[PDB]
RNA sequence: AUGAACUAGCCCUGAAAAUGGAUGGCGCUAAAGCGGA
RNA sequence: GUCAUCUAAUUAGUGACGCGCAUGAAUGGAUUAACGAGAUUCCCACUGUCCCUACUUGCUAUCUAGCGAAACCACAGCCA
RNA sequence: CCUUCGAUGUCGGCUCUUCCUAUCAUUGGGACGCAGAAGUCUCAAAGUGUCGGAUUGUUCACCCGCUAAUAGGGAACGUGAGCUGGGUUUAGACCGUCGUGAGACAGGUUAGUUUUACCCUACUGAUGAAUUUUAUUAUAUAUAUACAUAUAGUAUUGUGACAGUAAUCCAACUUGGUACGAGAGGAUUAGUUGGUUCAGACAAUUGGUACAGCAAUUGGUUGACAAACCAGUGUUGCGAAGCUAAGUCUGUUGGAUAAUGGCUGAACGCCUCUUAAGCCAGAAACCAUGCUGAUUAAACAAUACUAUCU
């Protein structure tokens, strides 16, 4: 018989196979769509999360009850040290799926760009990309022409460099960022000038530009239904305890269904979050990278302390409106949205007016540490 | 930067901070941490505290 | 009047005794249930400091009392948060006796009253003391 | 060389139920369907 | 069952009515202060019973060295 | 009266999933005894919803409310090695009617034991080799080639067949006291600002949590002070880091259609949306896009090094 009062399923059978992901790294699996009509520009990057803290800022939405007022939000903080460019892959389209030409690489590449490749570096005799440098440009050149007659997409690897950052890692990330733009002769040259060089930031993305992220949430092992699917609670009398659910399905069909909720491993899953707005770009350059137009204290980014359970950010970072997966030193990648948008929110500029720097260990009173000297005077 | 005062241990409140609690009648009253908050709700007198800036004013140690 | 009242945090269900706050005749009041609230399974209706509810009278004058009336809520002791970026919270809970318009029965409120609630009804704002 | 009525073959409407399914299956229309030789 | 009362709302509780399927006098009738690990209704205080769940301690479960059973069993074990 | 009496656990509720359409609301339409407003009859359509309570063991009923709406049903009358045990349905006991009596009653009442998973399979997560009667959507210098090519080891970056899939409804103000109407009344669309129920994450702030830590204290015991200890965490206050909600952030647009309304145009010199041939617009429905997996394809590609040896 039917059941007697109705109420929407618990979970989503959409994220459903609730297995650990493959990888730390966040995979893009689509990139935007090519307009050539724009000039060559790349679309992703890649950093790691620092922490957050909190701004105040001023409305501009005529209508609202928060028309003229200062705000409160919350912000995250990603490290975003320059990426370097190393290699150049050219696909091509078949009735089986995108298709493979060739890889060509530049002349030189690091260390950390090395150590990718092994599993114990330390004992090794270190022989990888030490014959295949030493290649003609002739050839290269020639390889370069093929790819520009028969293929259709290009794409660009870049490597992080994690010694500029607090990580205890020396292996260097990897991935591939997807160049749009003009033709195909345009896209090639465009890519060839940067073979060795570092891409910051600032060039991939705008203020106040709404982005994309990926990465991988927090890990917490294996978690019952009640908290995994967020089932209701059985009452106190139940004989062998109550945090399960009853009934696991009908009589006749004569098995489980995969839909039903069951425990298993919750945590370490594979997300893609839209629009995230960017509210600022900071320099390493800048000494005053935390101060405004209305306080013209000078300050970094860095709460007093050091971002807890991070270190210290001394290169150039973002700042985004909202929260991010992941913990702390995970690495998140960034994309463009798959076509721009020209909503109220997306275009509207903002103006900052306060950056908070105080601790986040315990509770913090003070904005600078000559601040903390000059309240209490001289000590014992 | 804006900032007012505690109103128990009258340090400065900065911004995304504070916390009030609004009495009897129309008074305002403004901490800014936890323990002060508390401290102020079991009627506990700054006066009586050797830490706060009420006591040592008292006790011109200033 | 508009009707946009940014979101508050609800702590006051089905079958609270509040105070009565005014001068019509009631000592307290019983809410009994909320307008506007939708369906879910197992949920109680909840009210905050701004919405209108339905109540019922336990002490005061007779003839205010063993009939459903309307009510808005004008003080709650629930922590809420303001957008300017602290939190506040009130000892008791309060609230008035109106018309299904919400015009007032009695001609004055005794305490402070909210400043979101007074923002959306003007009869309340208008027959205040103290707006805090 | 136009109107009306009637009659009977194939086709169509009447024709709504619970796990996903049954001219035995694929499929079949210059039949691999229905009535004959 | 009808009327009143208790609630916002009463197949429940109490007070009355009586042509009572089928009430009634040591088969004891009608009451009744005190007493009861006896059967029911309402109020005050109280609370994780609940809205709606979260965080924590011991002892298990877990993986190791050692030791070491039983029920059951035609043959066996994916579906429409 | 076909199966089960060397036994298929017998009412209802709670929890949880999926299916049906004989459509209550939400989406587009046709008709009216259709001015507007509010309704009634009806078409495609199951994508998304279908509540809080008082009395009763109840299924069923009947009132108080909110709502957009508070539709109807199935799965061994879904669901007891999931619970619970109020009812019925052993043994005690009371009342009424019946019986000479022992006793009966589908008439009331009160007290009355709910056992076992370590096996197979299903489902949820976790490790993992072996794949030449094997495979191929090219390679090489306009030419040739299946009469061809393909070894293994350790790593990185990728392709993506196939399977799953996600958002939903409402209010206020403007349009505008307007079109319509004698008056009383009185909206369709579009815009702006918020909210409900869902889903996926997060901890700057607020709250919760204590066998990090610091402080206070009762009984007892080391001669006193100091320093400590025991009372299975003796009791009390604050309580960082971490976890966490009641706190914070985020939740697309294309192709081809069904209903209906139309185009050109015979049959049938007029006519006709086709009840012939040939076309158009068009829905919360369908297929993609986007997202999760991909020892779901015993599946594959490019690259970098190395193999007393092709
Ligand atoms: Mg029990
Ligand atoms: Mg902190
Ligand atoms: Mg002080
Ligand atoms: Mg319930
Ligand atoms: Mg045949
Ligand atoms: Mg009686
Ligand atoms: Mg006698
Ligand atoms: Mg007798
Ligand atoms: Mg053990
Ligand atoms: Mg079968
Ligand atoms: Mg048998
Ligand atoms: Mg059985
Ligand atoms: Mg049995
Ligand atoms: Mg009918
Ligand atoms: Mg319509
Ligand atoms: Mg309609
Ligand atoms: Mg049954
Ligand atoms: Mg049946
Ligand atoms: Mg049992
Ligand atoms: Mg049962
Ligand atoms: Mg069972
Ligand atoms: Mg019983
Ligand atoms: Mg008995
Ligand atoms: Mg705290
Ligand atoms: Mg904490």
């Amino acid at each position: 018989s039917h059941r007697k009062f109705e109420r929407p399923r618990h979970g989503s059978l959409g994220f459903l196979p609730r297995k650990r992901c493959k990888r730390l790294r966040g995979k893009i699996r689509s990139f935007p769509k090519d307009d050539k009509e724009k000039p060559p520009h790349f679309t992703a990057f890649m950093g790691y999360k620092a922490g957050m803290t909190h701004i105040v800022r001023e409305v501009d939405k005529p209508g609202s009850k928060l028309h003229k007022k200062e705000i409160v939000e919350a912000c995250t903080i990603i490290e975003c040290a320059p990426m370097v460019v190393v290699g150049i892959v050219g696909y091509r389209e078949t009735p089986k799926g995108l298709r493979i030409l060739s890889t060509v690489w530049a002349n030189h590449v690091s260390d950390e760009f090395r150590r990718r490749y092994y599993k114990n570096w330390y004992k090794s005799e270190k022989k990888a990309f030490t014959k295949s440098l030493n290649v003609p440009e002739a050839t290269k050149n020639c390889l370069l022409k093929r790819i520009e007659k028969y293929c259709t997409v290009l794409r660009a690897i870049c490597h992080t460099q994690p010694s500029k950052t607090p990580l205890r890692m020396k292996k260097a990330h990897i991935m591939e960022v997807q160049i749009n733009g003009g033709s195909m002769k345009e896209k090639l040259e465009f890519v060839k000038e940067m073979l060795e060089k570092n891409l910051p930031v600032s060039t991939v993305f705008n203020p106040n530009e709404m982005i994309d992220v990926i990465s991988v949430t927090k890990g917490h092992g294996t978690k019952g239904v009640v908290s995994r699917y967020g089932v209701k609670r059985l009452p106190r009398k139940t004989h062998r305890g109550l945090r399960k659910v009853a009934c696991i399905g009908a009589w006749h069909p004569a098995r489980v269904q995969f839909q039903i909720p069951r425990h298993g491993q919750k945590g370490y899953f594979h997300r893609t979050e839209r629009n995230k707005k960017i509210y600022r770009i900071g320099l390493k350059t800048d000494k005053n990278s935390a101060s405004t137009d209305a306080d013209i204290t000078e300050k970094k980014i860095t709460p007093m302390g050091g971002f807890p359970h991070y270190g210290v950010v001394n290169e150039d970072f973002l700042l985004l409106k909202g929260c991010v997966a992941g913990t702390k030193k995970r690495p998140i990648t960034l994309r463009k949205n798959i076509v721009p948008q020209v909503s109220r929110d997306a275009l509207a500029q903002v103006s900052l007016k306060f950056i908070d720097t105080s601790s986040k260990i315990g509770h913090g009173r003070f904005q600078t540490s000559e601040e903390k000297v000059k309240y209490y005077g001289p000590l014992k | 930067v804006k900032t007012e005062a505690c109103s128990f241990s009258e340090y400065r409140i900065y911004p995304g901070r504070g916390q009030k609690y609004i009495a009897r009648d129309g008074k305002v009253y403004f901490y800014l941490s936890s323990k002060f908050a508390s401290l102020a709700l079991q009627k506990k007198k700054a006066a009586k505290l050797r830490w706060t800036q009420t006591w040592r004013r008292n006790n011109k140690k200033t | 009047t508009l009707k946009n009242k940014m979101r508050i945090t609800l702590s006051l269900p089905v079958g609270a005794l509040i105070n009565c706050c005014d001068n019509s005749g009631g000592k307290n009041l019983y809410i009994i249930a909320v307008q506007g609230f939708g369906s879910c399974l197992n949920r109680l209706p909840a009210a905050s400091l701004g919405d209108m509810v339905l109540a019922t009278v336990k002490k005061g004058k007779p003839d205010l009392r063993k009939k459903v009336l309307n009510a808005i809520i004008c003080r709650q002791s629930k922590a809420w948060r303001r957008h300017e970026g602290y939190y506040i919270y009130f000892e008791d809970n309060a609230g008035v006796i109106v018309n299904p318009k919400g015009e007032m029965k009695g001609s004055a409120i005794t305490g402070p009253v909210a400043r979101e609630c007074a923002e959306l009804w003007p009869k309340l704002s208008s027959a205040a003391s103290a707006i805090v």
